């Protein structure tokens, strides 16, 4: 949503790489309504295999810091959400495989575009929906446990993520 | 230079933010849910507590629990888990270079701030530490420094009277009753129409009821005769699947509780014999000056019509020559909050702190003697 | 009160300076029977913070007289109400930005003029209180010792107050 928008482009490997599949998913929200590159569902298939190869580099980044960790009662809410994107992406290859194929066993009439590919960005969304928590769970244990040794050789301070203090909550209304 | 935190840790709702401020950064509701149902795909599970806002997103699948009841913090282990969010995944700062204000309920236990002060300096390792109280902070939001607080909130409601900074402490009276007490009122007041609302889940739902249709009436006995004549009080809500409900004297039945504490088996007297057998508790001299001061705050007191009412039962109680103004701000939900923030950005209170030095020559008793 | 109105504005820096005070809270009084310059809500909040700078000049001031005493045993009533007007403009700064806040948020009709601004006006009433009795325990502080040294520095004789002596008492009635 607009929480990544609230972001830097500036900042570390994993918030220029969680920025990268927000632009990639902003292809494919609107292609419920139409307003985006993607005109057929042909493109929606390339798409979709698009950010589960960069949602399967998340993984490998996020597996690094969780190695780095000392303490085992930090890591069970980062590994929570590293299985969630090994279980969405695997989901994007082979879901799309089979689109690919229902396309070319049964043409172009089959598939209707819009409530046809809706299977592909909603697995699609349900990884950013589990994404900005391995970026967020992620932020907590390299500057919590910043000072153990072994997460200072990442090079990964507090001032590379470029995440700001929240906005103040409306009093009235 | 390391501003302070400052964090009301209420039951029902909690308020975070920054020393200095006008609003806070940081309002989620004091839950820790928990799945109760059988995960069959792989990958969903490994994760066994929601906190904050996204335990009332994924609700329908877990199991809703309070850690903080009548003010008192009833699970230590959940309670770890609120304030580890509200410091590293809500409000994004490091508490180890930030002095955090608390802030507590008169007339609690002594081992409930003393296991607050034991927290904060061992688990999250703050530098400076400080617990207030909750109705002295919603006079320094008010403009006032005389006057009695009514601050109801979700688990006690108490009266704190006050008179030129200098607090009366025979004259503090505290109840149990509150917010929650009323949530729980409706549930069994709905089933009369048919409406049966069980889980925890479901508390939530009609929790949202009486912050949307619920008010008071200035006048109960003739309000009651007006709802069975007509139907002119009735009004519709939608439940989440869908279906529409219609309550009727159900509207005004539970606010009432508060002025009759009858209705739900209690025998204490209501908040408008209470904020008045506290005046008079108090010397004869400042009595004048506490019925023009009645400040009332808290989430509770912000129901249509509880002014109005107050003022028509205090009127009949007080003597005839004494005028009763009660102060009712707009923005009397975040009036504990916005006094902590104007007391720990103070230029005379930071000698005042608990620092962790003074912490090593006395124990978790220290919190005692310097507040 | 009235014992502002006996000072001549001729007079040294603190009693210019008390001078401008009362003339704001007078016109923050009036607005309580509506017969003053500021019309609503929107330039009491404007005044509210020109009186808590004002306000917090005259703690500059008094601590440069607290300072130049030469025992602790006569200070102890100018410490006190100097602690005072350290409070009062505290308040009056964040209890401006919270109302401005509701005014612009909710609009203007949450706001009333009368009943909704008298959190600023008990502000500021108790602040003036707490300003008199300021030049009152600084005029003493400054004549009982004046021909210390360093309290002669300041250039503030005792003919520089302009403070008279008070009316005869009514002998009947
Ligand atoms: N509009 C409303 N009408 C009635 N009750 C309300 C309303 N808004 C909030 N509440 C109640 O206020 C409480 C939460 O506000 P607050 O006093 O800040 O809680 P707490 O003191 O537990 O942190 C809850 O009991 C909630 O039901
Ligand atoms: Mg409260």
């Amino acid at each position: 949503d607009a929480e990544v928008s609230k972001w830097d482009d500036s900042g570390n490997d994993i918030i220029v790489l969680a920025k990268q599949m927000c632009m990639i998913m902003m292809e494919m929200t609107d292609f419920t309504r139409g307003k985006g590159p993607l005109k057929n569902t042909s493109d929606v298939i390339s798409a979709a295999k698009k950010i589960a190869e960069a949602g399967s580099r998340m993984d490998k980044l996020g597996r690094t810091i969780a190695d780095h960790c000392p303490d085992s009662a930090c890591k069970q809410d980062l590994l929570a959400y590293l299985q969630r994107i090994a279980l969405y992406c695997h989901q994007l290859n082979i879901c799309s495989k089979v689109k690919a194929e229902v396309q070319n066993l049964g043409g172009e009439l089959v598939v209707s575009g819009v409530d046809s590919a809706m299977s592909l960005i909603q697995a699609a969304k349900n990884l950013m929906n589990a994404v900005v928590q391995t970026v967020k769970a992620s932020y907590v244990a390299s500057t919590k446990y910043q000072k153990s040794q072994g997460m200072a050789s990442l090079n990964l301070p507090a001032v590379s993520w470029k995440m700001k203090a929240p906005e103040k909550k409306p009093l009235v209304k | 230079e390391t501003t302070a935190l400052v964090c009301d840790n209420g039951s029902g709702l909690v308020k975070a933010g920054f020393a200095g401020d006008d609003a806070p950064r940081a309002v989620f509701p004091s839950i820790v849910g928990r799945p109760r149902h059988q995960g069959v795909m792989v990958g969903m599970g490994q994760k066994d507590s929601y906190v904050g806002d996204e335990a009332q997103s994924k609700r329908g699948i877990l199991t809703l629990k309070y850690p903080i009841e009548h003010g008192i913090i009833t699970n230590w282990d959940d309670m770890e888990k609120i304030w580890h969010h509200t410091f590293y995944n809500e409000l994004r700062v490091a508490p180890e270079e930030h002095p955090t204000l608390l802030t507590e309920a008169p007339l609690n236990p002594k081992a409930n701030r003393e296991k607050m002060t034991q927290i904060m300096f061992e688990t999250f390792n703050v530098p400076a530490m400080y617990v207030a109280i909750q109705a002295v902070l919603s006079l320094y939001a008010s403009g006032r420094t005389t006057g009695i607080v009514l601050d109801s909130g979700d688990g006690v409601t108490h009266n704190v009277p006050i008179y030129e900074g200098y607090a009366l402490p025979h004259a503090i009276m505290r109840l149990d009753l509150a917010g929650r007490d009323l949530t729980d009122y409706l549930m069994k007041i709905l089933t009369e129409r048919g409406y049966s609302f069980v889980t925890t889940a479901e508390r939530e739902i009609v929790r949202d009821i009486k912050e949307k249709l619920c008010y008071v009436a200035l006048d109960f006995e003739n309000e009651m005769a007006t709802a069975a004549s007509s139907s002119s009080l009735e009004k519709s809500y939608e439940l989440p699947d869908g279906q529409v409900i219609t309550i009727g004297n159900e509207r005004f039945r539970c606010p009432e509780t508060l002025f009759q504490p009858s209705f739900i088996g209690m025998e204490s007297a209501g908040i408008h014999e209470t904020t008045y057998n506290s005046i008079m508790k108090c010397d004869i001299d400042i009595r004048k000056d506490l019925y023009a001061n009645n400040v009332m705050s808290g989430g509770t007191t912000m129901y249509p019509g509880i002014a109005d009412r107050m003022q028509k039962e205090i009127t009949a109680l007080a003597p005839s020559t004494m005028k009763i103004k009660i102060i009712a701000p707009p923005e009397r939900k975040y009036s504990v909050w916005i006094g902590g923030s104007i007391l720990a950005s103070l230029s005379t209170f930071q000698q005042m702190w608990i620092t962790k030095q003074e912490y090593d020559e006395a124990g978790p008793s220290i919190v005692h003697r310097k507040c």
